[PDB]
């Protein structure tokens, strides 16, 4: 039940709702009235997608899928089977989300931590209310959001993609990309380097902190450090979800057109708009 | 915090010097007082030495010879150069010349020049990652991470346009000429989302993401107990690693330690161009259609 | 077909791979306890992994882990209930001795090294070569507690050499003895360096080093230990 040292941090205190009521916990588990919360927001999220199963007339994950209501129910609401299961389980998500997340906010508190890591989740939920909730509202329809099925939600991705032509072009969506592409790079690297010093050559000391900075100096001239890594690490990933939701909430909303198109801004400056030439002249 | 609120300074750190050859590290570089806030002020210094030098040079070659074919397709005027710089692509030979070194340059030689170039440099700079480590008695994880990335790479542009019989399945150096042929290269093997190997790469980079931010948002949680110097954590456990394990623990019911998470760490992010490199590798040698393959399994 | 051949085979390799990551984080805190600290009865599907050994730098020895685990100080701390899974309430002074959100760890009592085998860390008085080269040097600022009120004033920084950068705060209190700061627990201003955990009258518990030019692993974690307590523990005592 309790690691080696966990007792002495099994303190009173902390919690945000509700005093010592829920401030206890289930085997490892905290649970905290956000504990309850969570549960029962996933409980009833899962009774409602069963409910949806049973009304498409299919027990196979694969298959199931629930749709949100189509482009005609427009902001309102619409029937169980024609769009309101995949609202209120929607409802519920974002229920269990923000739960999840005021519950680690508890945790922090108890163990006398920073807030970083329910920050960091924050942006996580962000991205999700982007695209079944403020991309939506701003278009205009419920319609427009990503139904909840293992394919059918790839589906969606690549319908919502291709039209606007190749997604690629969306500006927003190059730099989410790059951080994604170069925080995994980093991951890489953080996980590496610690590990190659803490495992050292075959019979040779653990190596020091000094030997990390040494060794990336040699390597590129330049070493962040190991508070740097972390603080760079959390950024590069804030930021690629941050830029994947701003890609996002723009399109369809205040560019609707094929992406591509978009760069003839560049290439039209009226100073080399008309030289001859090259792949546009 | 995320920031550092004072910087404090003193003589250049020319680092631990192992077996390193110290004739071959440069000098301490400036410090940047900017960059003093995220990290490490201290610029440099660098080790040459002969794979550095080789690496660094083939790594230039390679953009030159690409940069020369734009500037040609540019009418050699500098205003189009700049208008038209996304444009611009230096394509592999036709499917005509197959595994042909005998392409005309204007006609996909160019192309097999700068690779070659590009070759050198990566496989140079994969030996110094190497060395570099040896020289300083460490592991040699950083080489063998490295070496995922290297397998993607070698699948796109080499192993699968040799398994297919022609260069002309390669990747162009170009901006938007590689977007193009990535999107491409889904239409004409039946959508990459039912490359199950593509599927599970993008988990991992996902994962990435998730990890990275779960791990970077956790140490600075703990920073305030000396969190971040995490190899002294893994030779005498701190409070600092006990209250990281335990927030898990009691948030998803399970943890790692100290070492744990970095291994975590690694594999989840070398398994992203692992399995990629994989996907890509079947696409077309041994499967021509994902949609058709997933109907079937087979 | 081989596709099908090379994604079950993946499948198959992931999965020993977990169960490889999981069983090296295992290396400590493990096997699990009862509150009473007896051997809890299920350890969960994954065995101990294999011990492995460490052999740290400077000749201070070796590390074998998995190991004996032991707390080595006391704990006082009284259950509050009659059955597994509530909170243990402090017997004492929460803060005093070193339980919940001010808990320490029995790191050993010998500073950290850098790679030359010198104390990582350092008063700056005594780093020669060493100054503030960007922001507000606190030096000299008088030190504010949660409550509103001066408890010392900063009289040097403990810098990291090999990293290059400030750790701690040392104080001057009323009494003209000092204390160290974490550094990332106060914020410096152009005036003042303000303490959110600490109200002025707590100042003095934060324990002391042996020596005046280092600190010890041990004394880290009883210091960084209690600073943090303070956000739970000094609470009443804070008011903006
Ligand atoms: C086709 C694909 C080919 C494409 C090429 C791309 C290859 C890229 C691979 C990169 C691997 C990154 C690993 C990071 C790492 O640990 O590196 C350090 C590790 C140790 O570094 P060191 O400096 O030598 O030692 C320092 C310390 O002494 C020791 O330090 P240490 O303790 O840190 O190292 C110990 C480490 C040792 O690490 C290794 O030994 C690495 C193993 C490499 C595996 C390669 C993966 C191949 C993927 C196959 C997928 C199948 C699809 C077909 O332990 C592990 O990580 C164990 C891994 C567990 C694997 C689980 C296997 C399960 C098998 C199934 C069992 C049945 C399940 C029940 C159901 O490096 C290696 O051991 C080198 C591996 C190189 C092999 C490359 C493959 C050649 C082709
Ligand atoms: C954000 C970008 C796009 C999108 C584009 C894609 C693409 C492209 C792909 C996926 C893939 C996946 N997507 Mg998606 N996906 C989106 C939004 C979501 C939402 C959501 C609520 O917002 C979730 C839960 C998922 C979940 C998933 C998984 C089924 C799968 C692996 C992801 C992963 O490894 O992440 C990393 C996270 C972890 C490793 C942590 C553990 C995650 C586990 C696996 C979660 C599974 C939950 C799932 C089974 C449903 C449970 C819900 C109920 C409680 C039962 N996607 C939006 C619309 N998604 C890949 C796939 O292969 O599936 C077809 C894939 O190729
Ligand atoms: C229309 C587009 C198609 C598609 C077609 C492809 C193709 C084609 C490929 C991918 C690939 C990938 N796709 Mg896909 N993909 C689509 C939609 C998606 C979506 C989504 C819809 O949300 C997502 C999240 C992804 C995500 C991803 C990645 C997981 C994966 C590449 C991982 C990586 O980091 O490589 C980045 C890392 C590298 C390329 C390694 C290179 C390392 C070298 C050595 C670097 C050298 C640098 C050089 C020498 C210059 C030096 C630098 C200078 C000094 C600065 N795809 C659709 C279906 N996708 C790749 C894959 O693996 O697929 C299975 C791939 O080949
Ligand atoms: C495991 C998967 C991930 C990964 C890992 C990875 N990559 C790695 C490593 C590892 C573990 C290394 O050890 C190695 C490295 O040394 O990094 C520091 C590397 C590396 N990955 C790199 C890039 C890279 N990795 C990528 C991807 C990934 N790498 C994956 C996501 C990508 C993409 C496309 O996502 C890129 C672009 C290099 C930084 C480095 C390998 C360096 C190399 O091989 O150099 C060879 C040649 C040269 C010396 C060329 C230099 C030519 C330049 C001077 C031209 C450009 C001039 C330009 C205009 C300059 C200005 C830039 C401004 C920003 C200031
Ligand atoms: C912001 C950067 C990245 C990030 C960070 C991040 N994620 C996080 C955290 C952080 C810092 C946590 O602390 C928290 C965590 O505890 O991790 C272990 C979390 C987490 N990220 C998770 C998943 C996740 N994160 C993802 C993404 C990312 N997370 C980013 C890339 C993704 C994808 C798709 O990329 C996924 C799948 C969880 C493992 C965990 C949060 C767990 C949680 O919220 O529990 C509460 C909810 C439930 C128990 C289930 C509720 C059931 C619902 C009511 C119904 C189901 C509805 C659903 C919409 C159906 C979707 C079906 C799909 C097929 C589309
Ligand atoms: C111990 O040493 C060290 C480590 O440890 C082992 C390391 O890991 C590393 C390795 C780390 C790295 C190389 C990381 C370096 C990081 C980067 C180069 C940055 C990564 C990110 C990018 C390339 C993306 C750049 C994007 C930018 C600047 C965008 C900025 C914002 C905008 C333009 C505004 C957005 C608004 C838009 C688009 C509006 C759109 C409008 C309409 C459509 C209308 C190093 C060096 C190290 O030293
Ligand atoms: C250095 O330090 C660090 C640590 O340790 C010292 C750490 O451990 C970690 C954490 C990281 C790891 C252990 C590595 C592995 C982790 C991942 C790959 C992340 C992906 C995670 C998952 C797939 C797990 C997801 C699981 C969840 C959300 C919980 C599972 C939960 C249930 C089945 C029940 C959910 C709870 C409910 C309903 C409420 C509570 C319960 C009641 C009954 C009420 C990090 C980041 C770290 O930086
Ligand atoms: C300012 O102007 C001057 C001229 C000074 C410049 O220098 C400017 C230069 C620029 C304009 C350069 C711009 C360069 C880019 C736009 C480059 C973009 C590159 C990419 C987007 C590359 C993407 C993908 C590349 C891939 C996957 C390459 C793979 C290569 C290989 C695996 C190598 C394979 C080897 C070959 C085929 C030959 C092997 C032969 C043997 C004998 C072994
Ligand atoms: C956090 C809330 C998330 C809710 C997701 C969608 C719910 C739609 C609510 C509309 C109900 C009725 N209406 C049209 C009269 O407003
Ligand atoms: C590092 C361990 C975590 C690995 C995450 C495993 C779950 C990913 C599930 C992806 C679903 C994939 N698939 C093959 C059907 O496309
Ligand atoms: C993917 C999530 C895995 C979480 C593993 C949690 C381990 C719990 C150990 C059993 C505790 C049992 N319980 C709840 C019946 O008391
Ligand atoms: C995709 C990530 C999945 C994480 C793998 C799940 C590991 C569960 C380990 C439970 C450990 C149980 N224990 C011993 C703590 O009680
Ligand atoms: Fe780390």
């Amino acid at each position: 039940a309790l690691l080696s040292f966990e007792r002495k941090y099994r303190v009173p205190g902390g919690t945000l709702v509700g005093g010592n009521l829920f401030d206890f916990w289930v085997g490892p588990f905290y649970v905290g009235f956000f504990g309850v919360a969570t549960f029962f927001f996933a409980a009833l999220g899962i009774i409602l997608i069963a409910w949806s199963a049973v009304l498409q007339g299919t027990w196979n994950p694969q298959l199931i899928s629930v749709y949100p209501p189509a482009l005609e129910y427009g902001l309102g609401g619409a029937p169980l089977a024609k769009g309101g299961l995949w609202q209120i389980i929607t409802i519920c998500a974002t229920g269990a989300f923000v739960s999840w997340a005021l519950r680690e906010v508890e945790i922090c508190r108890k163990l006398g931590i920073g807030y970083h890591i329910p920050f960091a989740f924050a942006f996580a939920i962000l991205a999700y209310l982007t695209l079944v909730l403020f991309r939506p509202v701003m278009m205009g329809a419920w319609g427009y959001a990503f139904p909840y099925g293992i394919w059918t939600h790839l589906d969606w991705v690549s319908n919502t993609g291709y039209t606007y032509g190749n997604f690629h072009y969306n500006p927003a969506h190059m730099i989410a990309i790059s951080f994604f592409f170069t925080n995994a790079l980093a991951l890489a690297l953080h996980g590496a380097l610690v590990l190659s010093a803490a495992n050292p050559e075959k019979g040779k000391e653990m190596r020091t902190p000094d030997h990390q900075d040494t060794f990336f100096r040699d390597l590129v001239g330049y070493s962040i450090g190991t508070f740097g890594i972390h603080r760079l690490g959390l950024l590069l990933s804030l930021s690629a979800v941050f830029f994947s939701a701003l890609c996002m909430i723009i399109t369809g909303t205040i560019w609707f057109d094929q992406w591509v198109d978009w760069w003839q801004w560049w290439v039209k400056l009226p100073w080399w708009a008309n030289i001859p030439g090259g792949i546009n002249g | 915090n995320i920031f550092s609120q004072v910087q404090v300074r003193g003589p250049a750190d020319l680092g631990m010097t192992e077996d390193v050859n110290l004739a071959n590290r440069s000098g301490v570089g400036p410090f940047s007082t900017l960059l003093g806030w995220f990290g490490n002020a201290q610029l440099g210094p660098i080790y040459l030495g002969s794979l550095g030098v080789l690496s660094l040079f083939s790594g230039l070659m390679w953009f030159f010879t690409i940069g020369i074919w734009f500037w040609y397709q540019a009418g050699w005027n500098p205003a189009v150069f700049l208008r038209d710089l996304f444009f611009f692509s230096l394509e592999p030979p036709a499917p005509e010349y197959g595994l042909s070194f005998a392409a005309p340059l204007k006609e996909g030689g160019l192309w097999l020049i700068a690779s070659f170039f590009m070759f050198v440099a990566v496989w140079s700079w994969w030996g110094r990652t190497y060395l570099r480590a040896q020289a300083l008695g460490m592991g040699k994880h950083t080489a063998w991470a490295f070496l995922s990335a290297i397998w993607l790479w070698m699948v796109l542009g080499f192993i699968r346009p040799i398994l297919m019989g022609s260069w002309s399945e390669a990747v162009p150096y170009g901006i938007f000429s590689h977007l193009d042929w990535t999107n491409n290269f889904s239409l004409v093997h039946g959508n990459l989302f039912y490359n199950p190997f593509h599927g599970l790469s993008i988990a991992f980079l996902y994962g990435s993401a998730l990890l990275f931010a779960m791990h970077g948002a956790t140490i600075l949680a703990v920073s305030r107990f000396g969190g971040e110097r995490e190899l002294e954590q893994i030779a005498d456990r701190g409070t600092a690693a006990e209250r990281a394990a335990l927030f898990w623990r009691w948030t998803m019911g399970f943890n790692a330690t100290m070492e744990g998470i970095h291994r975590w760490a690694i594999w989840m992010a070398v398994l992203v161009t692992l399995t990629g490199g994989i996907g890509i590798l079947l696409s077309g040698t041994v499967v021509d259609n994902w949609y058709v393959w997933g109907q079937n399994h087979g | 077909d081989l596709a099908s051949l090379a994604i079950y085979s993946f499948w198959i390799f992931l999965a020993g791979l977990i169960y490889y990551l999981q069983t090296e984080n295992m290396r400590e805190g493990y096997p699990l306890e009862n509150e009473d600290g007896t051997p809890a009865a299920n350890q969960g599907p994954f065995p101990l992994p294999k011990p492995k050994t460490f052999i740290l730098p400077h000749g201070r020895g070796t590390l074998t882990v998995p190991g004996p685990e032991s707390e080595d100080r006391p704990i006082a701390l009284a259950r509050t209930a009659v059955s597994e899974g509530f909170p243990h309430a402090p017997t004492g002074d929460p803060m005093k001795d070193g339980v919940g959100p001010a808990s320490w760890v029995a790191r050993r009592d010998l500073p950290e090294l850098d790679g030359h085998g010198h104390n990582k860390i350092k008063p700056m008085k005594a780093a020669a070569g060493f100054h503030v080269s960007a922001g507000k040097n606190p030096i000299g600022l008088p030190v504010r507690g949660c409550d509103l009120e001066i408890a010392g004033k900063v009289v040097d920084i403990w810098v990291d050499i090999p990293e290059q950068m400030a750790r701690f705060l040392e104080v001057e209190l009323k009494d003209g003895s000092t204390r160290l700061l974490p550094m990332q627990m106060v914020k410096v201003q152009s005036n003042r360096v303000h303490v959110n955990a600490l109200s002025s009258d707590l100042f003095a518990g934060i324990p002391t080093i042996k020596s005046p030019t280092e600190v010890t692993l041990l004394e880290e974690d009883k210091i960084c230990g209690y600073v943090a307590g303070g956000l739970m523990y000094a609470a009443p005592k804070r008011k903006s």
